[PDB]
């Protein structure tokens, strides 16, 4: 049935989808994502098929086969290698018009592989969806990278740090650069203030960690927290300024720098560290 | 005579033509003003169907002051009618207007039987009454000018609600914390229509067991106006388990849980001389593992234990040869406080002479 | 048989098993023997307690099996 | 230090037609004026009383900064001359503790006291007024 | 006094002879008061004979010793160091002969709280330990109806907050804690006579745990964290406490059951739905393994056709269906009361007329003393009604009719 579904869609892809393919490619990537969902339960099958499918996206894109051909990227590559969040984030930092220096640029919109870019690349509607994408990949990433904070170790050390600065960085390209593409009124905002108050929460139950246990997580935190201030730390402040009833001044989202303050209150702490000294501030 | 009008209505009331059968039932309905025959007839075919749709909600209309003072039979039937009907959405407000109007609570049992009937065949069947007597009691009657069917019905709706409870409870000690309608009718009720609530015997202790380890002021000396009231004049049955509550329930109850079993065995042995009879033993099995008492609390103990022990005549046999045992036991030789407790029980058991071969008994104590 | 009754003693007593015998006959016949009352006993019969109106067949009872026989004053 | 600015927080909280902008005008100026002495001279205490100041401050900034803010928005252009006055006595206020006051970070570990809730009550007066400009003009 | 020779003669050379507790009775003490090795201390912390005396019998020798250790107060390290050395020979070997661990550990926690816990663990070392790898599983059965006979003889502490210490931490307290499968047996037991709905709401947050650990483990950290998330304990605990059916002991075997309806009785309809799956299928593995109590238990579910006034749909339908089909029925034990549920519960319910018949058919029906009781009723019940009462004639009307095999023959209406 994947010969059958994606033979046909993207034989669709290829060469019909014109104004006149919608609900085929619609219905294309609906039954390619149920089938999926016993499609390879092995290695085989789905990384043949998560391979079939980052093939597919070398290809252009378009204002509905940006949401679903994304979700069905998101269920495929992130069960696949669950920590493909932070290796499909990578690929998420392109032309995409955004604040990206001296105030407007395109520091990142969707295109760190550029091919990627291809896909959720080539105009509003790659910035729109993929700010929308970004965003929920980001929660994903979150609720389960702030999910070993329990699980104490030196695997969820490990694994904490390395799930982390991903995030970091991820959230480095969709600040630095351009969230809703630069603006967004809605959405670009919303990830902007979602994401980055729950970058605080998470990066705060690590700091909160080393207040139990402290013997010498130093160098590690020290590798995390050095690149938390300089990449997600700082620019939290130029996006306070290059994102700011009639209109609604519902601008909530703003505070959330009482979370920038949770970080500094942990981080304040200090035990046998000057973290504001081996970090910025 | 209405025997026969009443005789046609009931087999017609569920089984008859439906296209004239609904317009003729609002026929009679027009007619159930001038009588109270019709009533109960048309509360059948009120119960099982509607002869108009809104005729149904305008017949229950006729329904609120349709039973003001009603006598005690009607009062059932009448209320079966008033309530469960057509019990809408808004059917809850029609509960608040019952509240207000025929609920003031009072063959007696049996007058409690059909209330019970119908409030309870209606409190599981549609579960908006359980919202009904809620807003009955929480909007403006569990709070300034309570009926002691108020009461009543908190044991019916606001106690024995299946899973409507925990909010049950929430507005159960809500007016019950803030002095709305407090235990001064409490009494009223756990005496005046006790099956009436004993039925709920289970709901009765389930307010002991959590709103008498409770700690607002007359909440907690209210609730312990429960296990008062209802260990007393209840069915010697349960008496267990109010002497199984008063006893072992200030067994490893607490600082408050052994004050409030202390003072529990207490008003027992005061307040009743007979009944402190049946349960005599387990307050003796209560009477031993005791790791919890000052010179106040092991000696409530042997307070209580001397209280009745020394009491009745042909009664007091085990009991008194228990008591001069357990004094020789642990007050004989000794354990870490054990003389402590012993010297305290035995000073205690005195004061149980302190009212006489009991003095030969203090002899045995020094002995 | 001889249940190796072992309560609170500190040996494996042993009895003389009725399969119709009393509710207690294993806490008569400890009762004589070790001296605590028989009323004052408490076997704990394989993880349960005795129940001291049928005897040692309603156990499942074993032969040379060991109650948990110990005792406390109620009275005390 | 501590039993004022405890009670002139109280006081401002106690205080809630263009007679009654008249008046919330009035009181919220007179409590814009005491409050602007007791951080002023907050400016000539030490770091056991810079604390109660950050505390009771936090409490302010929050304390008509969503609890007066009902009026300055409603008299924000017919009564509108003193619009600028109490926010500028506020202006003033708050630069002292952002600007200056909350230096724990330059408290120490005893400056949670209101550092995380302190900026938090400065953004939110900050987004609260150029909402309560925008939502009349 | 009298037991300095445990050094050197009775723990020593020429011990182990049994009535020198009395002998230690010169000064039983030597081991929340404790340590008089020549100095009320640690229970197992102290000085020269009372401490270096417990690689054997150092706080009691004998099981006499050991209740004369109890009776002298003289415990930690020394009752644990011996069931690591004795488990089932010489401390718990009976109930009662070997049975120190039945009788003597259980005289010791009489007469601080928390060495219980390591005697969770002293009873879950290789008790309980071997069973995953004059009975060997009767001294299983034996030294865990003890041992339970043992908490409740000390519930009648509040252990559970370090239970609940032992309930969530770091991973430590968090995911094994409830996880012994007779951890469970002693929380249920415990909880059984009174004062226990806290662990009853401690084992309701078990199984949410298994719940949340589950789903989000299927994905969250495999390759990060390892499997068996909050021990993966449901199926554990599930497995288990069949175990403690299948001994026999029924110490808390059928204390089990109220662990069902804190598992239907706030069910709805993933974690918060699970739960109610938990609790009823733990009641029909606890309806066909404990046969005895079987129509006290399937009694039970009657408190679930009770209140199914628009309660009862997932829980009274899937229970009823699998006990009255894995039972004969009460046969008439559950039909001097279970008659009239179509119009009680089809009164609430249209799921509640056709659940109640097609489960009470294949028992009370295909009886017949009770079918042309049931079946009576709702011909009678069917007559006339509302929409809903309406449908509970049609209801019945047709299970009658589906469920009574027609055609001549012994028919249906035939016959």
């Amino acid at each position: 049935q994947i010969r059958q579904f994606q033979r046909s869609l993207v034989n669709q892809l290829s060469s019909a989808e014109d104004d006149f393919n919608s609900k085929e490619t619609q219905l294309l990537i609906t039954i390619l994502s149920t089938l999926s969902k016993l499609l390879d339960p092995g290695s085989q099958q789905f990384l043949q098929f998560l391979t079939w499918t980052v093939k597919i996206c070398k290809e252009n894109a378009l204002e509905d086969l940006s949401c679903c051909k994304g979700l069905l990227t998101l269920l495929f590559s992130l069960h696949v290698l669950y920590k493909s969040p932070v290796s499909l984030l990578r690929e998420l930092a392109q032309d995409i018009h955004a604040c990206l220096g001296d105030i407007d640029q395109d520091v990142e919109i969707e295109s760190r592989s550029h091919f990627a870019i291809v896909n959720v690349k080539t105009a509003a509607p790659t910035v729109c969806l993929l700010v929308l994408g970004q965003a929920d990949k980001v929660l994903e990433e979150v609720d389960w990278l702030i999910k070993r904070l329990t699980i104490q170790t030196q695997a969820l050390e490990k694994g904490v740090i390395l799930q982390l600065g991903t995030l970091l960085t991820v959230f480095h390209e969709l600040v630095q650069t351009a969230l809703p593409a630069g603006s967004c009124v809605d959405s670009l905002l919303r990830s902007l203030s979602k994401t980055y108050a729950i970058l605080t929460s998470l990066i705060k139950h690590y700091i909160q960690a080393c207040r139990s246990t402290s013997n010498t997580v130093p160098g590690r935190l020290e590798k995390l927290v050095k690149l938390s201030g300089s990449h997600l730390t700082p620019q939290c402040y130029s996006f306070i300024t290059y994102v700011q009833r009639d209109t609604k001044p519902i601008p909530n989202l703003i505070f959330a720098i009482e979370q920038y303050e949770k970080f500094l209150i942990h981080l304040s702490k200090k035990s046998k560290v000057n973290l504001m000294q081996y970090m910025k501030l | 005579p209405v025997p026969i009008q009443h005789d046609i209505i009931t087999s017609l009331p569920e089984i008859l033509e439906d296209s004239q059968q609904n317009e003729v039932a609002r026929e009679l309905s027009c007619l159930l003003k001038q009588g109270r025959r019709l009533t109960v007839p048309i509360l059948d075919a009120l119960s099982r169907l509607d002869l108009d749709a809104e005729l149904l909600a305008k017949v229950r209309q006729s329904a609120m002051t349709i039973v003001p003072s009603v006598k005690l039979e009607d009062l059932p039937v009448v209320i079966k009618f008033i309530l469960h009907n057509v019990k809408a959405a808004d059917a809850v407000e029609v509960i608040s207007d019952l509240r207000k109007s025929l609920d003031l609570s009072s063959t007696s049992q049996n007058c409690v039987k059909l209330l019970f009937d119908v409030i309870k065949l209606a409190v599981r069947f549609q579960k908006d009454v359980s919202e009904a007597w809620i807003k009955a009691i929480e909007n403006s009657t569990s709070v300034s000018d309570h009926k002691v069917l108020d009461l009543i019905v908190l044991l019916l709706i606001h106690s024995t609600n299946s899973k409507n409870r925990k909010q049950t409870e929430k507005v159960l000690r809500s007016k019950i914390r803030l002095g709305c309608m407090p235990e001064q009718l409490m009494q009223n009720a756990f005496q005046n229509h006790s099956m009436v609530i004993k039925d709920f015997f289970p709901s009765i202790l389930s307010l002991a067991q959590t709103f008498l380890h409770s700690a607002h002021p007359a909440v907690v000396s209210f609730g312990s106006c429960m296990y008062k009231q209802a260990f007393a004049v209840f069915d010697s049955y349960c008496q267990q388990e109010v002497v199984c509550a008063l006893v072992t329930h200030v067994c490893s109850g607490n600082e408050t849980e052994l004050d409030i079993s202390l003072d529990v065995l207490t008003d027992l042995v005061i307040l009743h001389p007979s009944l402190l009879l049946r349960y005599a033993t387990f307050v003796k099995t209560i009477l031993d593992s005791m790791q919890k008492l000052n010179p106040c609390q092991i000696r409530k103990l042997f307070y209580i234990l001397s209280t009745l022990a020394f009491s009745q005549r042909q009664e007091g046999s085990y009991i008194q040869d228990d008591m001069h045992m357990v004094i020789r036991k642990w007050l004989s030789s000794s354990v870490p406080n054990h003389k402590q407790m012993g010297i305290i029980g035995a000073v205690t058991m005195m004061g149980s002479v302190a009212l006489i071969e009991c003095d030969g008994q203090l002899s045995t104590l020094l002995d | 048989m001889q249940i190796f009754v072992k309560t609170l003693t500190g040996k494996t007593i042993t009895l003389e098993v009725e399969p119709s015998d009393t509710i207690e006959n294993v806490k008569a016949k400890i009762q004589d023997k070790e001296g605590i009352p028989p009323d004052q006993q408490r076997l704990i019969f394989a993880g349960k307690q005795l129940e001291d109106g049928r005897t040692l067949s309603d156990y499942n009872i074993q032969k040379e099996s060991t109650l948990h026989l110990v005792l406390r004053l109620r009275g005390g | 230090f501590r039993v004022m600015m405890a009670q002139l927080e109280s006081s401002v909280k106690s205080i809630p037609g263009e007679v009654q902008l008249e008046k919330l005008l009035k009181w919220n100026i007179a409590v814009r004026n005491f409050h602007i002495l007791i951080n002023l001279v907050k400016v000539f205490d030490s770091r056991p009383v810079l604390s109660i100041c950050l505390k009771y401050g936090r409490l302010f900034v929050e304390a008509f900064l969503k609890l007066a803010m009902p009026l300055l928005d409603h008299s924000f252009k017919k009564h509108r001359d003193d619009v600028q006055s109490l926010l500028k006595t506020l202006q003033l206020s708050t630069r002292q503790l952002h600007h200056m006051c909350g230096h724990s970070k330059i408290q120490d570990l005893g400056l949670t006291n209101h550092v995380p809730l302190l900026k938090k009550s400065l953004e939110q007066f900050v987004y609260r007024v150029k909402a309560m400009l925008a939502f009349n003009h | 006094e009298l037991a300095t020779l445990f050094v050197e003669v009775i723990k020593r050379g020429s011990l182990s002879n049994g009535k020198s507790l009395e002998l230690f009775s010169t000064v039983t003490a030597l081991s929340k008061e404790s340590l008089a090795y020549g100095k009320e201390l640690n229970g197992e912390e102290k000085k020269q004979l009372i401490n270096t005396l417990c690689s054997s019998k150092w706080d009691p020798q004998c099981v006499i010793h050991l209740a004369n250790m109890f009776r002298d107060i003289p415990s930690g390290e020394e009752l644990q160091f011996v069931v690591e050395k004795v488990l089932r020979m010489f401390s718990k070997l009976d109930l009662q002969e070997i049975p120190p661990l039945v009788y003597q550990l259980l005289l010791l926690s009489a007469k601080s709280k928390k060495t219980v816990l390591e005697g969770i663990i002293s009873f879950f070392n290789q008790l309980d330990k071997r069973q995953k790898e004059t009975v060997p599983l009767d001294q299983l059965r034996h030294v865990e109806g003890t041992v339970i006979l043992h908490i409740v003889s000390a519930i009648n502490q509040d252990i559970g907050e370090e239970l609940i210490k032992h309930l969530k931490t770091e991973q430590q307290k968090d995911p094994g804690k409830a996880l012994c499968p007779f951890s469970v047996s002693l929380l249920l037991s415990t909880a059984v006579k009174h004062r226990l709905q806290e662990q009853i709401f401690d084992f309701l947050k078990t199984s949410i745990t298994r719940s949340c650990k589950d789903l989000q483990i299927l994905q969250a950290s495999k390759f990060l964290q390892d499997l068996c998330p909050q021990q993966y304990d449901v199926t554990a605990v599930i497995l288990e406490v069949v175990k403690n059916s299948a001994f026999g002991w029924d110490h808390v075997t059928q204390g089990l059951v109220d662990l069902g309806f804190s598992l239907m009785e706030s069910y709805e309809p993933m974690p918060a739905q699970q739960a109610c799956k938990l609790g009823a299928s733990i009641l029909l593995e606890t309806f066909k393994v404990h046969e005895p109590i079987r129509s006290d238990i399937l009694e039970q579910v009657l408190n679930r056709v009770l209140t199914k006034a628009a309660s009862p749909v997932s829980h009274f339908i899937d229970l009823l269906s699998n006990i009255v089909v894995s039972a004969p029925l009460v046969l008439q034990n559950s039909s001097s009361r279970v008659t009239e549920t179509f119009d009680n519960l089809s009164f609430l319910p249209i799921d509640t007329v056709q659940g109640l018949l097609r489960a009470v058919q294949p028992l009370l029906k295909v009886s017949m003393s009770v079918r042309d009781s049931l079946i009576l009723v709702l011909q009678k019940a069917i007559f006339s009604r509302q929409l809903d009462a309406r449908k509970a004639a049609v209801a019945g009307f047709l299970l009658l009719l589906r469920n009574f095999k027609i055609l001549t023959q012994v028919q249906a209406d035939v016959h």
